[PDB]
This record gives C-alpha cells, sequence and structure tokens, in this order.
RNA sequence: AGUAUGGGAGAGGAUGGUAGAAUUCCAGGUGUAGCGGUGAAAUGCGUAGAGAUCUGGAGGAAUACCGAUGGCGAAGGCAGCCAUCUGGCCUAAUACUGACGCUGAGGUACGAAAGCAUGGGGAGCAAACAGGAUUAGAUACCCUGGUAGUCCAUGCCGUAAACGAUGUCUACUAGCCGUUGGGGCCUUUGAGGCUUUAGUGGCGCAGCUAACGCGAUAAGUAGACCGCCUGGGGAGUACGGUC
C-alpha cells in the first residue's frame, strides 16, 4: 500500500480524521504499520487534512 | 442598530465558569453574559443554572439586533454547556448546527503539577 | 459538527450531540492535560490496563 | 561501504584454494579492509557509541584469528601480516 | 545508483511554467546520468487544508535515477524555486513505471 | 565456533532539513463590566478597556490518533515525516576454515536524573524566594507570582529500589492457552489449518523451598569460571591513599 490510495486511505479514518486501531478494524500489524506510514504521508502531501 | 439574521454562539464552559457570546459570523461580538454579570458570586458560578440564566440573558439582548437562526460551538468540559444550548431554544432561535471545539494538543506544551490535596 | 435537520426538536439535537462526544472521547484528552503525569505513573497504568484487558479477555472467553 | 567487488578482490587476492572463503588469511584480509573503511565514518562522527561497539568487536575477531594462525603456522603469519601492513 | 521518487506542488499561478521547470529539470538529469522512468501530471487539485493562503495547488510526479550530487542539486534547486511550495523525496528500491492511481 | 552469496523486521545510533496541533507574547478589528482561583475565600488582572471572539506576526519546547502483556538495544535507554553516514539481529541451502572455545583477578569502555565549567537560548513548567489563605503555631500541604534548572555546543562528574531485589555459558526433564519476526506442508483461490525456529506472556505435573512461591524465560537435574556473606548498632563512618 501508499499513500497515493486515497480511497482505500479513507476506509482506515475516522470523521475527525484519526486513525482507527487495529483491534477495531480487523488489521495485522505489519500492515497496520504500513497504513499509519502512508496516512501520515499524505497529510503531509496535503492529500488528506490533519483534524475535522 | 445593524442588522443581521445569521449568527454564531460561543459556550465558554470552564469548572469554574461558563461565558455564552453571541456574535455573527466573521467573529464580531454583538452581546454577551457570564454567571458573575447574574449574581451568582463564588463557586456557584459554575452551576448549570447559571450558565441557563446567562443564555436566556444573551439570547434575548441578541433579539434586539434580531437573529433566527443560529450556529452553536461550545468549548471547556463545564457543567453547563447543556443548560447553554437548552436556553438558547427556549429564547426561539434555530441552531442550524451545534458542535464541540474543544482544544487538544499533539503532545505539546507540559501542563501543571499534580495538586496533593 | 452535529448538523440538524428539518425538524428535530432542541432536547433531540442536545441528547444526539451528547452521543458524539462520548464517542470522540475529547473530554479523557481535556482531563489528562489537566495535570502533568510522569512516565513511571504512565507506565504503571498502563501495565495495570494490560493486565486487566487480559483477565477480561479469558473470562469473555469461558 | 565496501561493496561486492571490492569483497570478490579480496577474497580473490587472499584465498588459499578455490571456492576457499573461510580461510583465516581471508577472514583477517576483510576485517583489516572494514575497519580501514569505517575509521572515515568514525572521523566524522564522533558519538557513534553504538557502531564503534561493533568496530571494537571486529577488531577482537581480528586479533583471535591472528592468534590462531601464530599459533599453526609462524611463516604464514609472517607473511600475512607483512602483506597486510599490520604491526603486530 | 539509486531510485528516488518525487513529488512537487507548484503554485497555480505559475502552472503555465510547469513545462518548463520539468524539461529543465529533466535535461539536468540526463546530463548528469538519470532514467526518467515516470513522469505524471496530476494536474489540478483542492488542498485539504490551506498552505501560505493557497487552495489550489499542481502536482507532478517524477521517477528518477541519480548519485549524490545529482540528489543535492535538485534539492537545492527545489528549495530556492519560489514556484515549488512542498516537495517529498522518497528513496525505493526497484524502478517504478506502471501508471499509477491519480494520473486521471 | 566462525566466513562468503539471496531475502526480511525494527522508537538501534550520529548529522541536517521540514510539517501540523497547542501554550505565551505582540499588533489590529468586534465588543463591555467583570475575569481568575478555592472546600470556602483572598492575594492578582481589568474602565489609560480585560476576559470572550476574529485576523496577522514572533519565538521556544514536545511529537495526539496509530499504540499493543508490541518492537529495537550489553545495560543506561530509544516514538511526527524525509535524506545522508552507520552497528547489530532473524531466515534458506549449498560452499569454506577446522576446536580457532567458555569464563575472567588486575585493566578498560559505556553509563538515568540531579550537579559543575565555558558560550548561547529561554515558550511552558518550576527548587530557592515573595505575597494570600489554613492552623494553637505553618516554617508544609492549597492559591497568585517567580530565579536557577529543564533546551543547544564542547567537557567533567560515575551515582539510583541502575530491580526480574534472580552473574555469564552449556546439556537434559509432563502438558494447555496467547502474541511478534521468519521457514515448510496442506487445502483450495484466499482465507484458514498443521508443523519448525528465534523472542515475548498466562496457567500447571514431577521436582525444589521455612513459607510465600518457582516451574523449558527454573528458584528442577548436572558441569566450567568469576563476584560476594558470616548477629544488630557504631558504619559505607574515621585515619591513610587514589581520582
Amino acid at each position: 500500500i501508499d499513500y497515493k490510495d486515497i480511497d482505500t486511505l479513507k476506509q482506515y479514518i475516522t470523521e475527525n480524521g484519526k486513525i482507527v486501531p487495529s483491534r477495531i478494524t480487523g488489521t495485522k500489524a505489519r500492515y497496520q504499520r504500513q497504513l499509519a506510514l502512508a496516512i501520515k504521508q499524505a497529510r503531509y502531501l496535503s492529500l488528506i487534512p490533519y483534524t475535522d | 442598530t445593524r442588522t443581521v439574521s445569521e449568527g454564531v454562539a460561543h459556550i465558554h464552559a470552564s469548572f469554574n465558569n461558563t461565558i455564552v457570546t453571541i456574535t455573527d459570523r466573521q467573529g464580531n461580538a454583538l452581546a454577551w453574559a457570564t454567571s458573575g454579570g447574574q449574581g451568582f458570586r463564588g463557586s456557584r458560578k459554575s452551576t448549570p443554572f447559571a450558565a441557563q440564566v446567562a443564555a436566556e440573558v444573551a439570547g434575548k439582548a441578541a433579539l434586539d439586533y434580531g437573529l433566527k437562526n443560529l450556529d452553536v460551538l461550545v468549548k471547556g468540559p463545564g457543567p453547563g454547556r447543556e443548560s447553554a444550548v437548552r436556553a438558547l431554544g427556549a429564547v426561539g432561535y434555530k441552531i442550524n448546527s451545534i458542535t464541540d471545539v474543544t482544544p487538544i494538543p499533539h503532545n505539546g506544551c507540559r501542563p501543571p503539577k499534580k495538586r496533593r490535596v | 459538527q452535529v448538523k440538524l435537520k428539518e425538524g428535530e426538536p432542541v432536547d433531540v439535537a442536545i441528547r444526539r450531540f451528547k452521543r458524539s462526544c462520548e464517542k470522540a472521547g475529547v473530554l479523557a484528552d481535556v482531563r489528562k492535560r489537566e495535570f502533568y503525569e510522569k512516565p513511571t505513573q504512565e507506565r504503571k497504568r498502563k501495565k495495570a490496563a494490560a493486565v486487566k484487558r487480559y483477565q477480561k479477555k479469558l473470562a469473555r472467553e469461558s | 561501504a565496501l561493496t561486492n567487488a571490492d569483497r570478490a578482490e579480496i577474497i580473490a587476492k587472499f584465498a588459499r584454494a578455490e571456492n576457499d572463503t573461510g580461510s583465516p588469511e581471508v577472514q583477517v584480509a576483510l576485517l583489516t579492509a572494514q575497519i580501514n573503511d569505517l575509521q572515515g565514518h568514525f572521523k566524522a562522527h564522533k558519538h557513534d557509541h553504538h557502531s564503534r561497539r561493533g568496530l571494537i568487536r571486529m577488531v577482537n575477531q581480528r586479533r583471535k584469528l591472528l592468534d590462531y594462525l601464530n599459533g599453526k603456522d609462524h611463516e604464514r603469519y609472517t607473511a600475512l601480516i607483512g602483506a597486510l601492513g599490520l604491526r603486530r | 545508483m539509486r531510485h528516488y521518487e518525487i513529488v512537487l506542488l507548484v503554485h497555480p499561478d505559475q502552472s503555465d511554467q510547469v513545462v518548463g521547470m520539468v524539461e529543465r529539470y529533466i535535461s539536468q538529469i540526463k546530463e548528469a546520468d538519470g532514467q526518467i522512468h515516470r513522469l505524471e501530471d496530476w494536474g489540478r487539485r483542492q488542498l485539504a487544508y490551506p498552505i501560505n493562503k493557497i487552495h489550489k495547488a499542481h502536482y507532478i510526479l517524477m521517477n528518477v535515477e541519480c548519485g549524490q550530487s545529482t540528489l543535492d542539486e535538485l534539492e537545492e534547486l527545489f528549495r530556492y524555486n519560489d514556484a515549488i511550495i512542498r516537495n517529498l523525496i522518497i528513496r525505493r528500491e526497484h524502478a517504478i513505471t506502471e501508471e499509477s492511481l491519480l494520473a486521471k
């Protein structure tokens, strides 16, 4: 996964903009780590908002 | 004198007080009231009843400027947020949307020490 | 961002917003920001929380 | 950092047989090259203690291999230290 | 040599210059050495949050293979050019050539 | 025990850039009598205009969510993102050397926080200190302020309940349930199920223990080397010496 898959990334973001925990979503640990990295890169690139 | 139809209410509700400020959009104040301004001195400033009283006064004051629909923002973990937001509907405005705007640091400054009461 | 539709009452709006804020959990962060928690205390509290979580999981399994 | 080509040339130069990679001569040559390369890194970053531990481990391993080779065959030890320019 | 992926955000008032700047960078890469595996122009995009009181931007993606000196010159050019407001440079192992999302 | 070749995970280390939230201050609009704080108050701030709200600017420090009985490191410790330099570990199969090993008195390297030296920086917090309360008294706990310091560069200091209160290395001895990084097999189309390996957790047979308890991550059964103890105080003290 990568930061350009914004449609996939929105699937793991709440309405406020916070990352959804793995205990709630049902994710593998390594996949979750890659997700967090990609999401933090997307926020910097201003593809998705930081908060709200 | 100035007339405006759409306004914003700000409820700053701390653990010691509650300030209800009514402004227009772009944040120019029109009317405000606090629990201290209606007696309720000392610790009684934090009761929900005082928040309701202040909200009623603020809404009636803004009715002179003539607002009918407004957007409400509540910040602070006060005990009077619900009473303050309820009193506006009793006064007679239309609450288009009401939200929470409390600030949260992203691990910034160091808070003060813990009280050993 | 609780935006009311055409005809809910003020009390319904208030209760729905309260539920939304309870889900959001901003007040927990605001309470945590009141005083400084030392790293020792934070680690102790998180260890206790983990122990309680593992105890709850076995009970729910049985 | 040394790459595969440099390591291959070192192995080819100091090999004692065909497909020989475990000989003490080859091992000591590789360790010497690695230490000499890391000297430049430690010139710039004076406070990299965590990497300096690995450097010290390399030094100790080279010393132990040299002692074993000296105990086994003295002429090979002298030839190797002469070729690498080690003082002892 | 190493493979890098660069993403640039360009001020829309200076979007008429994006072709010029991109061919300048690619050329400099060529006389250095370089292999442009990919160039994509995502186009005009709304920013999620305003940057420097700007709300639209031009999005450019490049995949290059360069050396340290060429990378330093690229970084300094990006820093000094006023049209480029933000840039992200990521090292990757492998050359990426396939068409990516957002290229629509 | 070690070496070469493929692959993998990681807050491991050093250097330099950069992003968003928030606090303080400053400038300017809207606006007018309170704000702040407590168990209750008061000191304090404000009509030369606060607090609240909106816009812009400056500066310092720390990195929400992810986050986990998770991960990495010899220990001390290490969390935003990016680049550069760099150490160790896991994993498969051949190939190579041929006991090259374990421990280690003296010695030497690293070593939280506080503290010291020289030069910078200083938002927030805050020893010392000042005032307001409480009290028989308050020297304290509570409140309003606040200097060292906390931060950076270059050095010193060498101490902690520096703890798993459990030195390092090796082999063997019922089982059951989790979790992290890999290998293999099986279905059968993609998500599961069996094994094996290196870590990290919860129970528990035998065995051990004064008891509590430990129990393949032993405090069990054995071997190698080192450190340490010999009633409580006086005392980690005096003298001498080294730093």
